[PDB]
């Protein structure tokens, strides 16, 4: 149950952590994730969710999600005071235990801002009607937990074993490890949705999940930019020297840094496209040949099988409606040249591939009718009426 | 003098009072007057054919009743 | 942020 009192306590305890990296000893960089800027930002958001709900405590208060959140707040912000406290030299150590950690409960702080701003975006709670990316994951969610917003990792890894068995305790404890980003032994629905959107499809997410992020030697997890350049630096010498990794700023999406005919170290983003589908491509034309620098590259043909597109059907409502237009539901609104052969998930928003690629190319992950961001995306097919 | 359909994906279709020797800036003032979004974000389309600011609406031969498509930024 | 093209 979170009060007045317990909200201030958590803020006293952020402020201890921000007198504590201010420490110009430390000499941290500025670039993500960056606590000095995290903590501030979730000061606000909370200020935001509480200016929200003036008057409706008892409705805020009384909310699961909220309390989980609250209670992993304090815990988190008190980890990092008793870091500093033990090993108080370590801290300025660049490559020491004590401050490789800072740097882990950083981007715990970046998750769990994230997820506050997915799960209470402009400060109201949305949570029960969380709209999850891909559709199969999104059926899976609603008829195992519903409407709910955050389940207990045992309750989700039951309901998730009925659907794609889990092997053993040892993948069971490194699932956990990749899908629990704020750490606190709960799943969340925004939690699930980007673990959806980096091991699609659902369908071989298990397999998915084991071939790209367990038995991959190029499975790097989260890595800054700089990262993976210096890691890179050890292959110059070897073209076709590859890795791929996460972004703490691009959560659900992955990113690949290789080395050219030259070298440069180029970074590339796949952008809402399976990871194995980017990898192969990538193999068959000799860009990613040595995953972390290594000889043997694991082959991905099993996951990646052409399969067929979904199939929307017109009905009369809308074929009668597009008559009056003097057009058609299935042709793309935006180049009226093609039909719509792509939707934006999670606005459900078609338009053709072409259209798409350009609007990516130039404005970004934006959708062009509702400025929606751009999760993922599905090819499909409109069959007229 | 005439109206027009503005189809967006914000919300229902834009209804709006026109003449045709109105701009496209005028058109997309008018749309500010309905959903308040600012008129440097809007990029209008009469099929498949971005519709410049500078033009106006008899121009692009759009007629009463036409359908016009609304894209954001 | 400066990235690079899909190769
Ligand atoms: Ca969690
Ligand atoms: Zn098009
Ligand atoms: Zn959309």
């Amino acid at each position: 149950t979170v009060d007045k009192k317990m909200v201030e306590k958590c803020w006293k305890l952020m402020d201890k952590v921000v007198r504590l990296c201010q420490n110009p000893k430390l000499a941290l960089k500025n670039s993500p994730p960056y606590i000095l800027d995290l903590l501030p930002d979730t000061y606000q958001h909370l200020r935001t969710i509480l200016s929200r709900y003036e008057g409706k405590m008892e409705t805020l208060g009384e909310n699961e999600y909220f309390r989980v959140f609250m209670e992993n707040l304090m815990k988190k912000t008190k980890q990092t005071i008793s870091l500093f406290k033990e090993g108080k030299e370590r801290m300025y150590e660049e490559n020491s235990q004590p401050r490789r950690n800072l740097t882990k409960l950083s981007l715990i702080f970046s998750h769990m801002l994230a997820e506050l701003k997915g799960i209470f975006p402009s400060g109201l709670f949305q949570g029960d009607t969380f709209r999850i990316t891909k559709a199969d994951a999104a059926e899976f969610w609603r008829k195992a937990f519903g409407e709910k917003t955050i389940v207990p990792w045992k309750s989700f890894r039951q309901a998730l074993h009925e659907v794609h068995p889990i092997s053993s305790g040892l993948e069971a404890m490194a699932l956990k490890s990749t899908i629990d980003l704020t750490c606190n032994d709960y799943i969340s629905v925004f939690e699930f949705d980007i673990f959806t959107r980096l091991f699609q499809p659902w369908s071989s997410l298990l397999r998915n999940w084991n071939s790209l992020a367990v038995t991959h030697p190029g499975y790097m997890a989260f890595l800054t930019y700089d990262e993976v350049k210096a890691r890179l630096q050890k292959f110059i010498h070897k073209p076709g020297s590859y890795i791929f990794r996460l972004s703490c700023t691009r959560l659900g999406q992955w990113a690949i840094g290789y080395v050219t005919a030259d070298g440069n170290i180029l970074q590339t983003i796949p952008h809402n496209k399976p990871l194995f589908q980017a990898l192969i491509d990538g193999f068959r034309e000799g860009f990613y040949l040595f995953p972390d620098g290594r000889n043997q590259n694991p082959d991905l043909t099993g996951l990646c099988e052409p399969t067929p597109q979904d199939h929307i059907k017109v009905t009369q409502e809308q074929f009668e409606l597009y008559c009056e237009m003097g057009s058609t539901f299935q042709l793309c609104k935006i180049c009226a040249e093609n039909d719509k052969d792509v939707k934006i998930e999670p606005c459900g928003h078609l338009m053709c591939t072409s259209c798409l690629t350009s609007w990516q190319e130039s404005e970004g992950q934006g959708c062009p009718f509702c400025r929606c961001e751009i999760k993922g995306t599905e090819p499909i097919v409109v069959d007229p009426f | 003098s005439m109206h027009i359909f503005v189809k967006t994906g914000i919300g229902p279709i834009i209804s709006l009072e026109v003449e045709p020797s109105d701009t496209i800036e005028n058109v997309k003032a008018k749309i500010q007057d309905k959903e308040g979004i600012p008129p440097d974000q809007q990029r209008l389309i009469f099929v498949g054919k971005q519709l410049e600011d500078g033009r106006t609406l008899s121009d692009y031969n759009i007629r009463k009743a036409s359908y016009l498509y609304l894209v954001l930024r | 942020d400066g990235y690079t093209p899909e190769p």
